[PDB]
């Protein structure tokens, strides 16, 4: 059902998706009872278009856990990597 | 914010 998937997104020039959630992020459109970070929109031309989909829950980025992370911390981390972000996501498959 | 682009 749920699986942990690894994808690597190349910045071009950013990752090309949006996130909602996080501790203090006011929730997410998918699992309201989950504090986690969720992919919310994916740019169709962008570097994440073949890799991520709305609803994916990011649990790790370049080795950093996204479990029990604040919205702003999650955003800043993703933005501060210059070139590539290896993500572990949880997806309903 | 609710939704933030990265």
């Amino acid at each position: 059902s749920s699986m942990e998937i690894r994808v690597r997104v190349e910045k071009d020039p950013e990752l090309g998706f949006s996130i909602s959630g996080g501790v203090g992020g006011r929730g997410n459109p998918f699992r309201p009872d989950d504090d986690g970070i969720f992919v919310t929109r994916v740019q169709p031309e962008g570097p994440a278009s073949k890799l991520l989909q709305p609803g994916d829950k990011i649990i790790q980025a370049n080795g950093y856990s996204f479990i029990n992370i604040e919205h702003g911390q999650a955003v800043s981390l993703l933005k501060t990597f210059q070139n590539t972000v290896e993500l572990i996501i949880v997806r309903e498959v | 914010g609710y939704e933030t682009w990265v």
